């Protein structure tokens, strides 16, 4: 009941069947921006199935000395599909996200994945007073790697990161995490190229371990934007 | 007590006892 | 389900359970916290719990007046002082990040909407002693990026439209409420991005979340002797709405411009050891000796 | 006019006073409230979210290794695996938790705690643990037959990745207080111990050492009083770029 | 009498306070209110009146030449004629406008702008322009096929001396703010560009160069917050005859 | 049509228009502003606009307390001082034109009817330091053209019918409301004419619009040492009715007696170039570089 | 509909038919002074058609280097007709004005006229601290010429002068401006020889230009006083 | 007690203020009003006499 | 609050939200 | 394009619906594989993990 899950958005579908009951972030489902919260007065484009569909990223190799992986949203998707084209042709952006993180292994493998969506993950740099630059933050579809995931690369803590919307991929129990993110910003819409509302963080709290045949175990991230709005149509940036 | 014309001028509002901890403790759907 | 909670919950008495079916064992992997009640774990009694919960209200947790600025300057003749020195006046871009007790409390949240109650304490010390002058100070609120005065007798202190408060050292501390000022519905306590259209802007700093400027002068002409005048600014957030709680800062803060981290050299609050060490996992740190 | 007289406390600035004060900007209209997800109205909402205990707060456990307890197959029975000190107001495995960090803004606390342990071995890994809460009084129990006389849960982690050990509020006083004295009768909560109830029993192709992640939350009978500055952050200097706010 | 205590802020003079104060002249009867035309109750009434943009803020454009844009017949198609920077809080073609000068008493602003352009060639002068508003993000568009992807109006000034380009309020935030940073995402409005949609086509006895006067007003969805001193006036001395007020 | 406006107007959603008949193209030459709505120009959405308009109320826009007078004088023995010097007292003809922030705001209108809330801040500096005296000052309101005192111990300071306020430096600032005093229903902020029947009168100055005189002395006899006493007068207009808005002052003010103009030497705010220059009309001044 | 216009006052009539919908200043039509605003208690003379009639001034030559023209009211009319005689024989004056500014040219001419009525146009002098004298301000029927019309000769701006009651004469569109001015003073009546309530300003924002045969293009100002009242009858001043 | 704050103008003596002040003689009974001819209540009564 | 006998003594009157911008934006007759 | 993501852990089967997405009511054989009236597009399979 909690394991079986079917996720159809647009022309994309995902059947995960070793799932663990999906996370709706703060009990909030994505919606379109209502008229009493709206600011930009032009009629938005809501591309629906052209953008509200699962975008699979490049898989990362879960390895023995791995620290963690992060992707920033919408930045991981700003150059993919018709979502990326609506991002590049519009000033404003608003959507929710359906994040589906996939990692299976054998029944002889051990390993726990904290799959956590962090709102406004302002990254700190280590051992310096200089703030992280544009290239450290805006990695795009490739994402980044955690430097010190124990303090979540911001001087706080991995241990208290369960205050954020999260699931776990414990290789005993499940092979997929599913987080549903709403719009998470102080503003109604946003310029999607200079601001990230959510950071999907995927962290090896318990490392991958087995004594069976060593296979490449990947972690696959599929992200569906949900309820996309785009205001301020112009030329492509 | 507030004799100022702006409502933000008032004292602190220590009266909101509404809690919804389930949006952090049970953010699940089933 | 959202509900009004003024006291901690009562405990109901419970009995012996021996049941084949419904479960103390939950599902961590869903991201949900354990809903196991003490009635279901042990055999409980009835406790009518009258413990109030009002002191952990976010309004009470954050509406403490906290030191946000502390600036000393020489009150003297500044004909021959350095161009770095506060020449009977200072300006201060209002931030909540310079003093770490308020900073960590506000950085417990992602978004904060509050009015800023600003209290200004002024102390004066003679630089022999002849007494302390009851000086008039001007604190002028200037918006982010706007023109601030450049000397003590600047014509920007006339305050045609800037709010200024005049206050004396013998008076009670100057107190103003700054409204919730942001162009957004909340301040971003953390800002994951650049607030500029080019790629050279500052990371983590949204000027929408900057309250403004306190430009604080001494209105008095200088005395024949010099004085050190320390201005302390206190901010009490009020009418507070808080959103999306965060892990608290564990490592020491390095800067006010960012969330950079170093940790301490050893545990506690080191980069690789937040909690102080014990000898083994089966070593009890404060074991009662009998 | 009105005959008045000033009381003691006139002209004082108490940092916890609660008064209206003068609007710096008259007729300012604040930005309309927009619904933002995840509003917190009371800090006890945060404190009930389970967060990782750093039970492996030892040397050689580096960074993330501190947030899991490695359990191995043993060849003696009834063996102790780990113990946890329970004063949430002190430094220890509970301090950098959501219940621990918020509680250390306070002095007084009441209410039950829950400890959730997630077993992170393989599917093929089987075994039974007993997680014992001992109310305070004497030393921490070192043998299994001594610790199971207290509050305990017995956990088969065969199909069950998690259990909860409720640490029930068992105190003489309505609250327990921090006073920088761990052994105080007003402070000490007692002990959590874990024992092999059977054994961690894995096959040859499972990893022979398995990890436990421990969580702690507060329950909804939890309360915090007497707000204090946190001992978890501090400064002895000004931060970098703090002078740039004056320039 | 009444037990009182003085609060913090007692005895202060906030220049934006709002109190009754002592009448210097008791029983003074002010002169009866007479109806005077043109009463303003709110400064947004002024801000909605269209006033001339100084689009030709270049050198050699001297005085009144700065308030018109001369357009000529071109021999290449799709050609750029002029562009307008759009931050009303900054110095530029919008600053000495009724919407610009009142807005620079404020820091925060919301709402749509209208741009009205009056063609001032001859009756015989014909032609089509395209007036494009580009929402912010990248550089100002330099070709016509790039700028018409944004908000635009196409204007035949054959019989029609005027059009309006509505610059709609398209912002992420409820307000845009001045912070002395033109390239800020909280500040930058984007661009207005004008292109030859066809060509300025005049006969031999019309003047071959024609002028456009551009206007800007605010609409009635316009708002201004956070009142500040104006950067548009200043002094570093006392004015002449100001000493004579003391004599 | 006159209406009550507390928030900015809502935007209604709009659709595709393709109509042969009624018009984004208006008539400038009528002197009317374009009534083109954004619903008629682009295809809009519904926006419920909750943005308040109260901060641009003329009452809020002008009821800022602004510096109108700033006079320093020596508080000392004036047996042997020059006949120009303020000998423990000054007089000031109340004007709104000496300080340019308030002047440009009030000169945004042709006619103003307001009560003048007058706040008086006094600061004192020793001319070695022995402390600051809590001096009593007298500010006496004298009408336009009436008799003002000629020395410090003048018998005109007795104030049989003139309003005087006595105030101490240690006190809060002296505060009086001067009523709307004009013989007309409004003050003329600009006066296009002479207020005299001969042709030698002053242009631009109607003495009906002069509030009056502040005659400010120190009531105390002089101390054995000298002090510099700076009196700052603040005026807050209140109960303001404003008529006929004007173009704002662009060029720097030259005098308080007139609207004479020079401009700055270069753009901005020069005689022939009010806005700062760009290179061409197709040069974008803060173009985003990508 | 907006172009056709017929203006009959007294024995004077004006048919303009390339007009652009006349300006009523601040939406206010001239009226007589009512009894609840009246101050002077003698019965006023209201000469009606003897004064409420169009007075045409001398035309000015619209030329290539022209800066602008101004006339101050009532001063431009204080010596004309029976209006001037009622001005010279009475202490007090109150009227509205109907200003009709006339300038046509060919369909090959270009040029824009800001025709603006400024209330209390206190003129500043340029590059001096001395106020303008009586001879600089009180020009009478001839009017004056703008020195620096870009700052409206008062250190402000031509660009924001559309806040005042104005029309345009764009030679494409129209050949006549029509502004209806009410009484615009802080006082109910006024002494008409020392105070000007309105200044008609006529300014070349776009200069006169053509490539056809160069003709003298004039600007003709016709001003009708409206609802004249005169109090304080005495000898002629 | 009552939280108060002093305004600008606190402690000033405006000679045209209008306040009650402390009776120097408590329970003093003033002499009964007798009708006297020629009472003036407003100075415009005097000003209308030629 | 006003305890003075003159009505001009009162605080500022920041309550007049009546607008008629059409007397400046549409001062036309047709 | 149109896709299904399939964990074959407990699930021996999935279905990829190839939906009828054609300009015309029918697709025709004419011995021309690259014809716009004939070509249906592609099915591909990738390692998702
Ligand atoms: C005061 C007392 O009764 N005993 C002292 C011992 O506790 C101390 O042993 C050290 O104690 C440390 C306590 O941990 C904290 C704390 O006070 O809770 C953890 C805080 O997060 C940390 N704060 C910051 C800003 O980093 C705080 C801080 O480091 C200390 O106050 C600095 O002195 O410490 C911790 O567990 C250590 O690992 C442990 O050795 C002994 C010294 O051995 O001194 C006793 O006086
Ligand atoms: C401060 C900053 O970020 N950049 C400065 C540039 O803006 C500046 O370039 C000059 O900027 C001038 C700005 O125009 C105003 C203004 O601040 O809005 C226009 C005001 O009306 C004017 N005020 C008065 C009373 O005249 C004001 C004033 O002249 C300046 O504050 C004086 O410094 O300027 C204007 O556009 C100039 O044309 C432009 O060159 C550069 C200098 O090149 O300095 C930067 O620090």
């Amino acid at each position: 009941s909690d394991r079986v899950l079917q996720l159809k958005l647009g022309n994309s579908a995902i059947v995960t069947q070793e799932a663990a009951n999906y996370c709706c972030a703060y009990g909030e489902w994505p919606n379109y921006l209502p008229d009493h919260e709206a600011v930009a007065i032009d009629k938005p484009t809501q591309p629906e199935t052209a953008t509200d569909r699962f975008y699979t990223l490049k898989s990362v190799k879960w390895e023995a000395g791995s620290t963690g992986w992060w992707w920033k949203l919408p930045d991981a998707l700003n150059n993919i599909g018709m979502f990326g084209q609506n991002v590049q042709h519009h000033y404003l952006y608003r959507s929710g996200f359906l994040i589906h993180v996939q990692c299976n292994a054998t029944r002889f493998h051990q390993g726990a994945l904290l799959v956590v969506a962090i709102p406004e993950h302002q990254r700190g740099a280590h051992n310096t007073n200089t703030s992280p630059g544009f290239d450290d933050i805006m990695k795009g579809e490739e994402g980044g790697t955690f430097n010190h995931p124990y303090v979540l690369d911001d001087g706080t803590s991995l241990a208290c990161a369960t205050i954020f919307p999260h699931q776990w991929i414990n290789l005993r129990t499940n092979n997929s995490a599913t987080i549903v993110l709403p719009w998470m910003n102080a503003a109604p819409m946003d310029f999607p190229l200079r601001h990230n509302q959510w950071t999907l963080a995927i962290i090896p709290v318990v490392p991958l371990g087995t004594r069976t045949m060593s296979s490449m175990v990947p972690i696959t991230v599929s992200i569906a934007p949900m309820c996309c709005e785009f205001n301020g149509l112009r030329h492509a940036i | 007590i507030n004799f100022y014309k702006d409502s933000y001028a008032a004292s602190a509002s220590k009266q909101d006892f509404s809690q919804d901890p389930s949006k952090f403790t049970e953010p699940v759907v089933e | 389900i959202e509900s009004i909670i003024k006291t901690a919950t009562d405990t109901v008495k419970s009995e012996i359970n021996a049941e084949l079916g419904v479960v103390s064992l939950n599902a961590v992997e869903t991201g949900a916290t354990s809903n196991t009640e003490p009635e279901e774990a042990i055999q409980t009694r009835t406790v009518i719990n009258q413990h109030g919960v009002s002191e952990t209200l976010v309004e009470n947790f954050l509406s403490r007046a906290a030191l946000v600025s502390k600036r000393s300057f020489e009150y003297k003749d500044h004909t021959s002082s350095a161009a770095q020195t506060d020449k009977n006046f200072f300006k201060w871009t209002i931030n909540t990040r310079s003093f770490v007790q308020l900073r960590r409390k506000l950085e417990l949240f992602t978004y904060l909407r509050f009015d800023a109650e600003i209290t200004i304490l002024t102390t004066v010390a003679v630089n022999t002693y002849m007494g302390l002058p009851n000086l008039t100070l001007q604190a002028m609120f200037v918006p982010t990026g706007a023109l601030t005065p450049e000397k003590q007798d600047s014509f920007h202190w006339q305050s045609g439209s800037n709010a200024s408060v005049f206050f004396k050292i013998s008076d009670p501390p100057a107190r103003m409420t700054i409204p919730f000022m942001c162009i957004n519905s909340a301040y971003s306590v953390f800002y994951d991005g650049f607030a500029g259209f080019e790629k050279s802007g500052l990371y983590g700093i949204n000027p929408a979340d900057t309250i403004g400027n306190l430009c604080v002068r001494i209105v008095n002409e200088h005395q024949p002797v010099g004085f050190t005048v320390t201005v302390r600014v206190y901010m009490k957030p009020k009418h507070i709405k808080a959103w999306a709680p965060r892990p608290p800062r564990t490592l020491p803060y390095m800067s006010i411009a960012n969330a950079n981290y170093k940790g301490k050299k050893r545990a506690p609050n080191a980069l690789n050891a937040i909690i102080g060490n014990r000898d083994s996992v089966k070593t009890m740190p404060h074991n009662i000796v009998t | 006019g009105v005959p008045t007289y000033l009381l003691p406390g006139s002209g004082q600035f108490l940092t916890t006073d609660d008064h209206s004060s003068a609007p710096v900007l008259p007729c300012f209209n604040p930005t309309p409230e927009m619904h933002i997800p995840g509003q917190v109205r009371n800090m006890l909402e945060v404190v009930q979210v389970e967060s990782m205990m750093e039970i492996n707060n030892t040397e050689s456990a580096v960074g993330m290794e501190r947030l899991k307890v490695d359990i191995s197959a043993l060849t003696d029975v009834d063996q102790l695996l780990f113990n946890i000190p329970l004063d949430i107001q002190l430094d220890g495995p509970l301090r950098n938790t959501l219940v621990g960090n918020i509680s250390r803004y306070y002095t007084h606390w009441s209410g039950s705690l829950e400890m959730t342990f997630m077993f992170c071995g393989s599917f093929m890994a089987t075994g039974k643990l007993i997680l014992c809460y001992t109310p305070p009084g004497g030393s921490c129990p070192t043998t299994r037959e001594t610790a199971m006389l207290g509050t305990h849960i017995v956990w088969d982690f065969g199909l069950q990745s998690s259990v909860t050990l409720i640490i029930p509020w068992i105190s003489g006083s309505h609250y327990r207080m921090f006073n920088n004295d761990a052994k105080s009768t007003n402070a000490n909560v007692g002990y959590v111990t874990c024992f092999m109830q059977t054994n961690l029993i894995v096959p040859s192709e499972s990893s022979d050492t398995c990890s436990l992640i421990g969580f702690i939350a507060a329950k909804d009978d939890f309360s915090l009083r007497l707000m204090r500055d946190s001992p978890d952050i501090g400064q002895i200097d000004h931060l970098h770029a703090a002078e740039a706010a004056y320039q």
